[PDB]
């Protein structure tokens, strides 16, 4: 493991220091399917021609991300994706921008978002819930061992590939930071007290983020929900949880060790770093090299029919990709 | 129940983002 993580850094920081740029251009790739909508741009199938191979381009729009200020955190998203290695993290193939846009060609997952066969089937049970969450931990002991803080856990964040492991995606607030940092940004129902309160925070509301998930997933619904965020930072900053009746002794030992307030006490961010998580009884059953490996059989595999299929995606509406015959933006993207 | 009050909510859907 440290062995490992000290080969994966060698890894990151040569990338990190001479980042790749530039390496395909837009006409090289057939556009199927949007696959997803954000507020600076969409995600859509695409396939790569000469390949033929099917990726989830993601289309920036320059002038938008200008607008809502991400432009610092959208070049920490590149930057820091194309420097990244890990069985559980979507790789990212390609960048390049054109006059209008940014684009990132990461791969596709076409068993859609862990999100949507959870809301569908409702919950999972505990081994199901516990195999996801194995992936999580393994993938933030190695982000977090770079550094890197991932800020945006949740469901409809959570591939499911083909042979049912998970890819995490979306990171457009992932930061290198040695330090503390203070941006407000995550999902409401996911942000550590720290986060709420307007404190210098670290890696340690990762850590509080997965507690959230994995109640969620067992659950079926999150620990702090109400219809509107303010009532939902309200709950998250009571520090109280009702845990459901059907939670074993260990879970809730654990989501009590992982939604902990008082980070002296939080799990992930003590002494013992992540085996405090690794070791606990909840996961005792879990073979975490198996795991690495990909050789556990995952309790759910998505049903496959074609490399692009898009049945398990929602239909968005399409809008043309407009390129202008103006350079917009160029300083602000310079290095993308 | 608590699943009854989720369903009913206004956030089973897709959560987007938050930021300052
Ligand atoms: O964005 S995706 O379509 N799905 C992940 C969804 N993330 C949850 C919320 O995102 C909404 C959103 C979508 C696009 C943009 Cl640019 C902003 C916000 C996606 C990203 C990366 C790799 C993928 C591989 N396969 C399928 C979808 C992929």
């Amino acid at each position: 493991v440290k062995e490992f993580l000290a080969k994966a850094k060698e890894d990151f920081l040569k990338k990190w220091e001479n980042p790749a740029q530039n390496t395909a251009h837009l006409d090289q790739f057939e556009r199927i399917k949007t696959l997803g909508t954000g507020s600076f741009g969409r995600v859509m199938l695409v396939k790569h021609m000469e390949t033929g191979n099917h990726y989830a381009m993601k289309i920036l729009d320059k002038q938008k991300v200008v607008k809502l200020k991400q432009i610092e955190h959208t070049l920490n998203e590149k930057r820091i994706l194309q420097a990244v290695n890990f069985p559980f993290l979507t790789k990212l193939e390609f960048s390049f921008k054109d006059n209008s846009n940014l684009y990132m060609v990461m791969e596709y997952a076409p068993g859609g978002e862990m999100f949507s066969h959870l809301r569908r089937i409702g919950r999972f049970s505990e081994p199901h819930a516990r195999f996801y969450a194995a992936q999580i931990v393994l993938t933030f002991e190695y982000l977090h061992s770079l550094d890197l803080i991932y800020r945006d856990l949740k469901p409809e964040n959570l591939m499911i590939d083909q042979q049912g492991y998970i890819k995490v995606t979306d990171f457009g607030f992932a930061k290198r930071v040695k330090g503390r940092t203070w941006t407000l940004c995550g999902t409401p129902e996911y942000l550590a007290p720290e986060i709420i309160l307007s404190k210098g925070y670290n890696k340690a509301v990762d850590w509080w983020a997965l507690g959230v998930l994995i109640y969620e997933m067992a659950a079926g619904y999150p620990p702090f929900f109400a219809d509107q965020p303010i009532q939902i930072y309200e709950k998250i900053v009571s520090g109280k949880v009702r845990f459901p009746s059907h939670f074993s002794s260990d879970l809730k030992d654990l989501l009590r060790n992982l939604l902990q307030v008082d980070l002296t006490k939080r799990f992930g961010n003590l002494k013992n770093g992540v085996n405090d998580i690794k070791n606990h009884k909840w996961f005792a059953t879990t073979d975490w090299i198996a795991i690495y490996q990909r050789k556990v059989e995952a309790p759910f595999i998505p049903k496959f029919k074609g490399p692009g299929d898009t049945s398990n995606f929602d239909d968005y509406e399409e809008e043309e990709i407009r390129v202008s015959i103006n350079e917009k933006c160029g300083k602000e993207f310079s290095e993308f | 129940t608590t699943y009854a009050d989720f369903i009913a909510s206004g956030r089973t859907g897709r959560r987007n983002a938050i930021h300052d």
